[PDB]
Parts: structure tokens; sequence; C-alpha cells
């Protein structure tokens, strides 16, 4: 039974590490977007909702993409090499950065830019006819669940979705690559 | 159509040129890069993302070089690779100052995103193409064939990046207009200098490998240029 436990717990630790990375990432980007209004304490804001949601969504995304690939058909075979993944993360931060540190005359420019950008990204770091599907699904879902948790016209409705989608793609890539590890 | 063949043919001829004599090409590129830089010298919350970005960068480098390494190639290759991009980047900014530009942004923060965009694959691809070429009956014709074989992919990738960045420039926002310009110019510079310099240093490394010394001069010049670049960056964004 120890050998089967080895595989199961490899999956486990992989999801765990992904979780922690997602925590780190949400922390950082939130720190970024709030720069317009104890530095350690100043960083530790929004203590309740975000760390769990981002981390768990990341870890599930990661766990999920490879397993549906495997239980459906061929794995991926593309630039998906460590280098390209680091590249993806850096671009992800860059794009999340554009969200705040810049001002546009309208919303259409913002939304169109961001959509076309995530599009270019995808075509650049994964050309899967599938990735699109799950990315957009989870974008949809996180957007609507956020729209609901606010029952209790601004960036609130524009960059949330595209960044959700991009984070999904990035996480799924990291997961499929960490699986091709083993 | 047959265009590709023609390209390869002439491109292959250019390879025969690139390695016919290595030195003039170097001196030429060094002189040009310096004469393009000349004008540049005479004319907590906000932290953590920047530094972690620089971290991502360094590790990206270490990775694409560990993967880049191939047999009969020294480590310093990656150093030269670094130098390449850096020098190219500089050639851009200092040349932009020649026509009239408003340097609103801080180079110190941006430099990473530039690096990430132009990337380092467009040289490892050809190193792999050439090293695969046999190690018998040629040291020069070897790179000749290795280059002739990837011309099409090279130019296709370049044209795609051009399309991308042109679309970018077509977004009426100014910051990104400026950035797109910097990137397109760094791109063309990568193209030219990559060929003229990296091709020749690969030729001479393969010569010193088969026959068994330009990586010393390349390394030293690039280290001086990297110190200069670190200096030019540290004083503008602090
Ligand atoms: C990483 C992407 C491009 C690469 C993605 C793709 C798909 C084209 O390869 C670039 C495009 C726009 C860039 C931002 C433009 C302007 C700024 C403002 C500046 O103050 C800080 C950097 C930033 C946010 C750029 C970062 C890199 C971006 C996102």
């Amino acid at each position: 039974i120890s050998s089967v436990t080895s595989q199961s717990v490899n999956l486990m630790i992989r999801g765990v590490v992904l979780f922690f990375i997602g925590v780190f990432l949400a922390l950082v980007l939130n720190l970024l977007q709030i720069q317009r209004n104890d530095v350690i304490a100043s960083i530790f804001s929004s203590a309740w909702w975000v760390p769990p949601c981002c981390g768990t969504a990341s870890a599930v995304i990661g766990l999920l993409y490879p397993s549906i690939d495997r239980h459906l058909g061929e794995p991926h075979k593309f630039k998906r090499e460590w280098s390209s993944v680091m590249r993806c993360v850096a671009v992800f931060v860059g794009i999340n950065h554009a969200s705040a540190k810049v001002d546009f005359d309208n919303n259409i420019q913002l939304s169109l830019t961001l959509a076309a950008l995530s599009i270019g990204l995808w075509w650049t770091f994964d050309r899967s006819r599938s990735g699109f599907g799950l990315g957009v699904g989870i974008a949809f879902l996180a957007t609507v669940v956020t729209q609901l948790l606010v029952y209790n016209f601004l960036y609130v409705r524009s960059w949330l979705p595209c960044i959700f989608f991009a984070g999904g793609i990035t996480m799924g890539n990291i997961g499929r690559q960490l699986a091709m590890y083993e | 159509e047959r265009l590709r063949e023609k390209i390869s043919r002439a491109f292959y001829n250019h390879g025969l040129l690139c390695a016919s004599y290595p030195i003039p090409i170097i001196l030429f590129t060094g002189f040009c890069i310096l004469a393009c830089c000349y004008p540049l010298l005479k004319l907590v919350a906000e932290l953590i993302p920047l530094v972690t970005t620089y971290i991502i960068l360094f590790a990206y480098i270490y990775f694409s070089t560990r993967k880049i390494d191939m047999v009969k190639s020294k480590w310093g290759l990656a150093l030269a690779a670094v130098v390449t991009v850096l020098s190219s980047l500089l050639m851009s900014v200092g040349l932009c100052t020649l026509f009239g530009l408003t340097p609103t942004l801080n180079g110190g923060e941006i430099f990473p995103y530039l690096v990430v965009v132009i990337g380092l694959e467009n040289v490892l691809v050809l190193t792999k193409s050439v090293v695969s070429t046999p190690v018998d009956l040629e040291v020069k014709l070897r790179i000749a064939q290795g280059l002739s074989s990837e011309s099409w992919s090279i130019m296709k990738n370049m044209a795609t990046e051009l399309g991308i960045i042109l679309i970018g420039y077509f977004t009426l926002v100014p910051a990104i207009q400026e950035f797109c310009l910097f990137a397109v110019v760094g791109l063309v510079s990568d193209f030219f200098l990559q060929m003229l310099f990296f091709t020749t240093v690969l030729s001479i490394d393969i010569r010193r490998m088969e026959l068994a010394r330009l990586a010393q001069r390349l390394i030293m010049a690039g280290t001086v240029v990297w110190i200069g670049i670190l200096v030019y960056t540290d004083p503008a964004g602090l």
C-alpha cells in the first residue's frame, strides 16, 4: 500500500505547493493594486476572503488540467518547459500591474486591451483548443460568485474576469508541467 | 513559393560570410553599439513587486541556460547571450533619444518586461540546429547548414512579434505606444546583432573546440557593458 500512497501523496504535495504559491501571488498583487491610498501590517490586508479563494482555486486548477488531459487523451507538447512557465508568471504580474498603475480615457480600451492580451498570451504559451474552455468557465464562475458576495461601473467589473482567466491558464500550465515532472 | 529557398541560399551565403573572418564584424558591432550609446551619458509597498520581478528574471535566465547548454559549448555562452540582449536594449534607448522622445518611464522598472518579451529562444533554437550538424568534414560549413535550416522559422517568429507590437502601438494609449516602440527597436537590434555577433562567436567556439579565443574579449566587453547598464539603471529609478 506504500507505493500507491507514494503516488497519492505526490499529488497531494503538488497541490499543496501550488496552494502556497497562489497565496503568495494574491498577497503580492493585492499589495500592488493598493499603492494608491507597519509595512508588514500594511501588506496584510483583507485577511478573510482572498487567501483561501485564490489558493484553493489555484491548487484545484492545477490538479485538474492534467487529470482531464490524461483521462481524455494526449497530454500537452509545446513550449511548456520551465522557462516558458516563468515567462508566463512574469507576464501575469506585468498585466496585473497595468491594471492599477495606468489610467485610460474609457472602459472599452481597457477591456479590449486585456482580452486581446490574454488571447495573445494563450496563443503564446498554450495553443490548446481546450485550455480556453476551462479558463473561461472559471472566469465566469469566480466573476459571478464575487458579484454575489457583494450583495452583503469601475474596475470591479472589468479586470476581475480577464485576470481570473489568465491566472487559470497560468496555474493549469504550472500543473501540467509539474505533472510531466512525474 | 521558392522564396524560402532563395532566403536560405543567400542567408547561407551570409553564413559563409559571417565566418569567413570574425574580427571585423566584432569591431564593427562594438563601435556601432558604443556610438549608439554615446548620447545616453552626455544627454516599501512600491518595492516588493519590483524586486520579486527581478528574481523571476534571474531564475528565468538560469533556466533557459541550463536547458540551453549543449556539448562542446562553454558556460560563457549564456553570458554572451545576456550581453547580447543587454546591448540590444541599450542600442534602442540611446537611439530613441536621437529622434526626440519623452522619457517618462523609468528604465529600471521596465527592463525586465523587455527582456521577457524579446526572450532568449531565438538563439538557442539555432545553437541546437547547428550542434546537431555533424562534427565531421566542416567547422564553418557546419554553421552554414545549421543556419540555412532555420531561416524560415526565424523570420516567421520575427514577423509574428512585429504584428503583435504593431497592434500594440495601435492602442491609442501613450505609455504603451512608447513601450511598443522600445520593444520593436530592441527586436530589430536583436535580429541584426544576434546574427553579426552570436553567429561569429559560435563559429569561433566551434573552431576552438574542433581544432582542440574570442569568448574572452566578448566576455570582458560584455562585463564592462553590463556594469555600465547596471549603473545607467540604478540612478534613474531610485
Ligand atoms: C508583458 C506584456 C506583453 C507580452 C505579452 C504578449 C502576449 C504580447 O507576448 C506587456 C504589454 C504591455 C506592457 C505594460 C505596458 C505599460 C506598463 C506601464 C509601466 O509603468 C509598467 C510596465 C507596464 C505595465 C508594461 C508591462 C509589460 C506589458 C504588460
